[PDB]
């Protein structure tokens, strides 16, 4: 009885910076900050 | 009426070879 | 020559729509089951079109796609051809060499025995030819023999496709009657050409068909006919329908007229709502060769009296006698039985004529209602 | 499209390796699941195919698989080509040791060891659940084949001791129950049903005891035996399990409603100007008015046809048709009255400018047809009418004119009531697509009119006999049992005379292209007595790959000089008595379809010709 | 002047009568349009646009200008609106029978001496057996036998009467749920 | 960004779909045999799946 | 009368033999496995059968 669960910690501060991006009325900044964030991510 | 059905089939022909 | 008229009633026969590709069910679906709906087959044939053309340029994605159909048509004729094999295996087992006979066309009660001459007509299954074979029954035979004569064969195809995917539908259809005296030979094809579809651009089709008549003993002479139809939806609006087509008949000894008496005509077709109306109308004019006839048919709908259908035709000879037109249908359910009406109404003649149809499946209610014509009968002497 | 197409290239994949795929084999092959997937060797490939084919084949295989994981590896870090690995760990028991079935008593004790044998685990650790799967697939599998649907395995059990114990639990009839439908008539397009044979007489019919297994074809013959009744319209039979051994069959049966009525009414105006005028309406075409009533059974259509109202008695049709399909066990019993019309040929044949004639045989028939065995046909018909002879317009013709006479009573009008026996055996058999064996077909006309037909008896006699080639030697169809039409050699004789006098509308002829080709209708003779005699050879293509078959037929036709004996002898009238010899080739298409090249050595004229249906 | 807002699928059902019968409807000196020449067989070039838009076609990989192998004709449902069957006439009379390869029993599925089916490798277990040991050329009871007029008059007669009589009422040519699906 | 198929996400809503049917059914079988308000008929499932507006628009 | 009244009867009667035989072999398929009686149907319902699909 193996049920396998993944920690989603990467995706919930991509929703939680699309939020606060959104509450702050600069959308168009967003994919400007989200791929930045990503890329730290990789390196 | 041969006139107008004449000029109205050659308007729709142009018209649809247009496109 | 037939008159003028024959030809404007042909040309306006009312809103038409050529006949769009074929697809096959398993190569679309990659495998899966699919269902039914026009815009997204003609898509897909397009689509794979291009995509081959793209991986033939060099893109990768392209040459995925086309090899995943690559791979699911194999499957699916290798499938099919198993299947194929199955179901001949499965022939034979049931009948071990006897081939499946079908059964005899039924003509009709008469005084010869029913039961004569069903041998003749009783044959072997034939092959998966790719014709389709009709008899043709003449009005009156010969006494003591069958009557049928003659023969009609009709095909159908879609070559030029590559992969289940394009193409240009083609239909043919000839009708033979060849005896020691008299040959009847009537031919006919069709062919269709897409240039657009809605993804691509609009929606733009071609038909081009041809019809020749050959009566040899009693006419002596052969006919021609050539029309080519263009539609293409949407010309004035979100959607109209329009189309327009041109006819030439020839009634020359052979090949070109030399001297034979042709015609020439052009058709106009379109359907539009305006407020709580739905017109379809189509109007075409003739010309022979030197009287033009003029031809005119519509039909007209209400969405608030949906049961009620109206027609309006309009005829014009040379220049002038015009003969209108006005039919009305309507239906309703009476009493265990529903009855159906038709009123015609024609104005060069000032003629009404009324049709009730009546079907009653329940009781014979109907039956006692009317009673009439009974009394009405008179011996008279 | 394949590997060795695009050895460089960016983010391609190169190699695809499936590791922890079970091997039980219920489950399709390592290279069938490879062959379904969306990353495909020496193809591009992206984040969303790896998520999206780990998401199919989570779904796909949801029982067996726990957790697909899909990875990545470098093959070389500059050439960016990748190897995509799918590993595949599936649900797991703790230990399982033995396998056994329990129950299933009907099951041999064969089959029970054949398929403990088969299912075996091979390691008693880590036992994956795919085993019970395969051994409950194999069980229902073993009693779907014998015919069973109910029996099924229940559960498993024993796993405390680490015995995979497979419980069957069988099932078997208990209750059975009836119910009455009749559905309504309406157009609302959703059809209403009320809810009301005796009940026991059908349990009687389907036999359906309790305390038994169920069977498909124990339902097919139920099914059989209760629509056996042709009173019923529609059967429905259901073996519903019961909330577990217990199978309740729900039986629905329902009736059919024979009457039928259909009106018709045609109305014309005057209108003039401004409103019509209805005092002279007083009455109206009524068209046809048709009644039908089906009810053992007993078919009964009435159609009476007035062309117009206030005058029915002019331009009036009837038709009458009844039925009797239960009337004897083997044969059906007819009666109809009816109007037929169709031209003569016979009488008024062309080689000339003879202007033809048409029959119109207008009466009552009464026959009774017996179908024994399987191709013998055997009918006894009785028919009195009226028959008339029209040209052109419909005007009564005295006499044929190029006089020979048209009928017997010389006015063009009589009434004839005479009987008509028809005997059919055939022996045929199509083998191959090629017709082998015998027919006989007997006619007798006996003219009981003692009323201007008069004494007449007209007897026919056709036998056909389609026989191996004796020159061609025997072909492998025969004797490896597998593909081959065998070559072959038809006889056809038929024998024609009449006696008494008969009227030149059913006078005997020879001629026709069925009779004989190359000739139009009448053109031999018309004479009493004929022997028409055909011989041809018949060859299927299927060696040369060929489809249809090559013929060639020789074909006399002999009116014994019996033309002088004929009435007011119309072959003298048209010239043409001459016997006939005519011989042609053809080549049969698929079907019936019969093109053949015909030359008639009487005249020295060859024809083209085109026919539909058999030769013989 | 004004369109109806609210339309219903019991409008459309009654549109769909006038819809049916505008084939009927159109009257001229020949009634029915679209004849031949000089013959009154009338031509197959009705392209009416009701008729043509339900209309579906396949194309079958039929093999047992270029060759053209595939074959194009009408296959599964024909319509191009799909409706659900009504759940009527699934029972159908069957008589048992003998193959004639051998004693194996066909009703329905084809069953074999034991109570199991046969199977795809005994079917040809069996015929090659029938190979090997062929008899009987022509001394046997004939398959497939020639079906003549009036046979099954039952069936002629009543089979699926009452689907007639409903479509006489209902002269609507499309279910209805076909209309929703598209 | 990167989506689910729209095939897999259809299939995935009918499954839900009659699973949801399933547990509705399984949900009937137990518990809608009890009475909670005789007044109304409103059974022990309706009354704990917090649908008695239901029941009481229904009457 | 005297020559195509027996014929035929003949293979009729032929014809009903080998009916038989196919029920006498749906017997053992009902033999085997202990399966319970096809219940085969008179032939005053066989012949009515015979108007039928049957
Ligand atoms: C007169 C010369 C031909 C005689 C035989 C004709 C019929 C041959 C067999 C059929
Ligand atoms: C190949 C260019 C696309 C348009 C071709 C139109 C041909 C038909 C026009 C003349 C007939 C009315």
């Amino acid at each position: 009885g193996i049920m396998p669960r993944k920690y989603l910690i990467e995706k919930h501060n991509i929703k939680v910076l699309k939020k606060k991006l959104s509450q702050a009325y600069s959308t168009q900044q967003l994919t400007k900050v989200v791929q930045e964030y990503k890329n730290l991510i990789q390196n | 009426a041969a006139a107008f059905a004449a000029f109205a089939g050659f308007a729709f022909a142009a018209f649809a070879a247009a496109g | 020559l037939p008159p003028m008229t024959f030809f404007v009633e042909q040309m306006s026969e009312g809103v038409l729509k050529p006949e769009g590709w074929a697809t096959m069910e398993t190569v679309a679906g990659l495998g899966e089951e699919v269902t039914e709906d026009e815009g997204a087959e003609s898509f897909n044939h397009v689509y794979y079109r291009q995509m081959y053309e793209l991986a033939v340029a060099g893109d990768p994605w392209a040459q995925r796609e086309y090899a995943a159909m690559l791979r699911a048509y194999d499957k699916g004729c290798e499938s099919y051809r198993a299947s194929y094999e199955e179901a001949d295996v499965d022939a034979n087992v049931e009948y071990g060499v006897e081939s499946y006979v079908v059964d005899p066309i039924d003509f009709g009660p008469s005084f010869d025995p029913e039961d004569m001459y069903s041998h003749r007509h009783a044959y072997a299954e034939a092959a998966d030819a790719g014709v389709t074979v009709i008899p043709s029954q003449d009005y009156y035979g010969p006494e003591h023999d069958d009557p049928l004569n003659g023969i009609v064969f009709q095909y159908e195809a879609q070559p030029f496709s590559r992969h289940g995917w394009g193409g240009v539908p083609f239909d043919l259809t000839v009708c033979c009657e060849k005896d020691k005296t008299s040959l009847c030979l009537q031919g006919e094809t069709h062919v269709s050409l897409v240039h657009s579809v809605p993804p691509f651009g609009p929606r733009h089709i071609t038909q081009v068909t041809g019809s020749w008549e050959v009566l040899r003993p009693n006419i002596k002479d052969v006919m021609y006919q050539l029309e080519v139809d263009t539609f293409k939806d949407g010309l004035l609006g979100k959607s109209d329908h329009a189309g327009c087509g041109l006819m030439l008949a020839r009634l020359g000894e052979g090949g070109d007229p030399r001297k034979g008496p042709t015609a020439v005509g052009v058709r106009l077709q379109d359907t539009l709502r305006v407020g709580p109306f739905k017109l379809e109308a189509c109007a075409s004019k003739v010309a022979v060769q030197k009287e033009e006839g003029w031809g005119a048919r519509a039909f007209v709908g209400y969405d608030w009296l949906p049961g009620l259908g109206m027609a309006f035709d309009f005829i014009q000879e040379r220049t002038r006698l015009r003969g209108y037109g006005a039919n009305f249908t309507y239906d309703w359910e009476a009493l265990g039985a529903a009855f159906g009406m038709e009123v015609d109404y024609v104005a060069a003649s000032e003629s009404v004529f009324v049709s009730v149809n009546a079907f009653s499946g329940n009781d014979y209610r109907l039956g006692w209602l009317l009673l009439l014509p009974a009394v009405n009968y008179f011996k008279e002497t | 499209e394949e590997k060795p197409g695009e050895r460089s290239g960016t983010n391609r994949c190169v190699e695809i390796v499936i590791e922890g795929w079970p091997d039980v084999g219920n489950l399709p092959t390592a290279d069938e699941l490879k062959d379904l997937l969306t990353v495909q060797e020496g193809h591009i490939f992206e984040k969303q195919d790896l998520l999206d084919d780990r998401r199919k084949l989570e779904i796909q295989y949801e029982d067996y698989i726990a957790e697909v994981e899909i990875r990545t590896e470098y093959v070389d870090g500059k050439s960016n080509h990748q190897r995509v690995v799918y590993k595949f760990t599936p649900h797991q028991f703790r230990g399982i040791n033995a396998i056994d079935i329990k129950g299933a008593a009907l099951m041999p004790a064969s089959e029970v060891e054949r398929i403990c044998n088969e299912c075996l685990p091979k390691q008693p650790y880590m036992v994956d659940i795919a085993v019970m799967d395969k051994v409950r697939n194999r069980i229902e599998q073993w009693y779907q084949s014998r015919g069973l649907p109910f029996c099924y395995v229940g559960f498993f059990d024993g796993m405390d001791d680490g015995i995979l114990r497979a419980n069957v639990t069988e099932a078997k009839i208990d209750n059975v129950s009836v119910r009455f439908v009749r559905p309504k008539l309406t157009g609302d397009s959703e059809l209403e049903y009320s809810v009301y044979v005796k009940a026991d007489k059908i349990i009687e019919a389907s036999g359906f005891q309790r305390g038994h297994h169920y069977h498909v074809e124990d339902g097919y013959d139920a099914m059989n035996s209760i629509f056996a009744c042709g009173l019923l319209e529609d059967i429905n039979i259901e073996p519903e399990q019961d909330p577990v051994n217990k199978i309740n069959v729900k039986i629905r049966c329902e009736e059919v409603q024979p009457k039928s009525m259909e009106l018709d009414l045609d109305w014309s105006f005057q209108l003039k100007n401004g409103i019509p005028s209805i005092n002279r309406q007083s009455l109206i075409p009524g068209g046809s008015v048709e009644v039908s009533h089906e009810n053992n059974s007993e078919s009964a259509t009435l159609s009476l046809s007035a062309s117009d109202w206030r005058n029915p008695s002019a331009d009036l049709g009837f038709s009458v048709a009844y039925s009797e399909p239960f009337y004897k066990p083997h044969t059906t019993r007819n009666a109809q009255l009816f109007n037929t019309r169709k031209t003569s040929t016979i009488f008024t044949p062309g080689g000339s400018e003879v202007p033809p004639v048409f029959v119109d045989r207008f009466g009552l028939k009464g026959w009774t047809s017996q179908i024994t065995g399987q191709d013998n046909k055997v009918e006894h018909a009785l028919m009195l009418q009226l028959v008339s002879t029209l040209d052109e317009n419909g005007q009564v013709v005295a006499k044929g004119t190029k006089g020979p006479p048209t009928t017997n009573s010389g006015n063009g009008r009589d009434l004839s009531l005479s009987y008509q026996g028809f005997f059919a055996l055939d022996n045929v058999r199509f083998i191959n697509g090629n017709q082998l064996g015998e027919r006989m077909l007997f006619q007798v006309d006996q003219g009981l009119n003692p009323l201007s037909g008069g004494i007449y008896n007209r007897a026919t006699a056709s036998y056909t006999k389609f026989l191996e080639a004796p020159f061609l030697p025997k072909l492998t169809t025969e004797q490896l049992w597998k593909r081959k039409a065998p070559n072959t050699v038809v006889l056809h004789a038929k024998a024609g005379n009449a006696l008494g006098d008969v009227a030149a509308y059913d006078y005997f002829s020879l001629g026709g292209p069925y009779s004989v080709r190359g000739y139009s209708h009448g053109e031999i003779g018309a004479a009493r007595r004929f022997l028409e005699l055909a011989t041809e050879v018949r060859v299927p293509l299927k060696n040369y790959g060929l489809p249809g078959t090559a013929y060639g037929f020789v074909e006399y036709a002999t009116d014994l000089g019996s033309g002088r004996e004929l009435n007011g002898n119309p072959t003298e009238y048209y010239r043409k008595p001459g016997r006939g010899m005519s011989y042609g080739l053809g080549l049969k298409a698929l079907g019936a379809c019969r093109f053949e090249y015909a030359r008639d050595c009487n005249a020295g004229t060859g024809t083209f010709l085109v026919n539909f249906g058999e030769r013989f | 002047l004004r369109v109806k807002t609210d339309k219903d699928l019991q409008w459309w059902r009654t549109k769909q009568r006038v819809i049916t019968k505008r084939k009927s409807a159109r009257k001229r000196d020949r009634f029915k349009k679209q004849i031949a020449v000089v013959n009154k067989k009338l031509a197959a070039l009705s392209k009416k646009v009701e008729t043509e838009k339900s209309n579906l076609y396949q194309t079958l990989y039929g093999n047992y200008f270029f060759a053209k192998k595939l074959r194009k004709k009408i296959s599964s449902k024909g319509r191009r609106y799909r409706s659900l069957s009504l759940a009527r006439y699934l029972t159908a009379t069957r008589k048992p029978r003998l193959v004639g390869l051998d004693n194996l029993t066909k009703i329905d599925n084809i069953t074999t001496l034991q109570g199991a089916f046969i199977t795809k490798e005994e079917k040809q277990d069996s015929l090659n057996l029938t190979i090997q040991r062929k008899q009987e050329l022509t001394n046997s009871l004939k398959k497939s036998q020639i079906k003549k007029r009036s046979r099954h008059s039952w069936k002629k007669r009543s089979r699926h009467q009452f689907s007639r009589n409903h479509y006489k009422y209902r002269k609507r040519h499309t279910h209805g749920n076909g209309k929703l699906r598209v | 960004e990167n989506p689910m198929d729209p095939r897999i996400r259809e299939l995935m809503a009918a499954e839900g779909m009659d699973d949801k049917l399933e547990d509705e059914g399984f949900k009937d079988t137990v518990l809608g045999s009890a009475i909670i308000n005789p007044y109304t008929g409103l059974d022990m499932k309706t009354y704990l799946d917090g649908k008695e507006r239901h029941q009481a628009e229904l009457v | 009368r005297r020559f195509l009244h027996p014929r035929l009867d003949d293979n009729q009667r032929r014809v009903e033999r080998e009916e038989e035989r196919v029920w006498a072999l749906r017997g053992q398929q009902r033999r085997a496995l202990g399966l319970h009686r096809p219940h085969r149907p008179d032939k005053d319902a066989a012949w009515r059968l015979e108007q039928m699909y049957d």
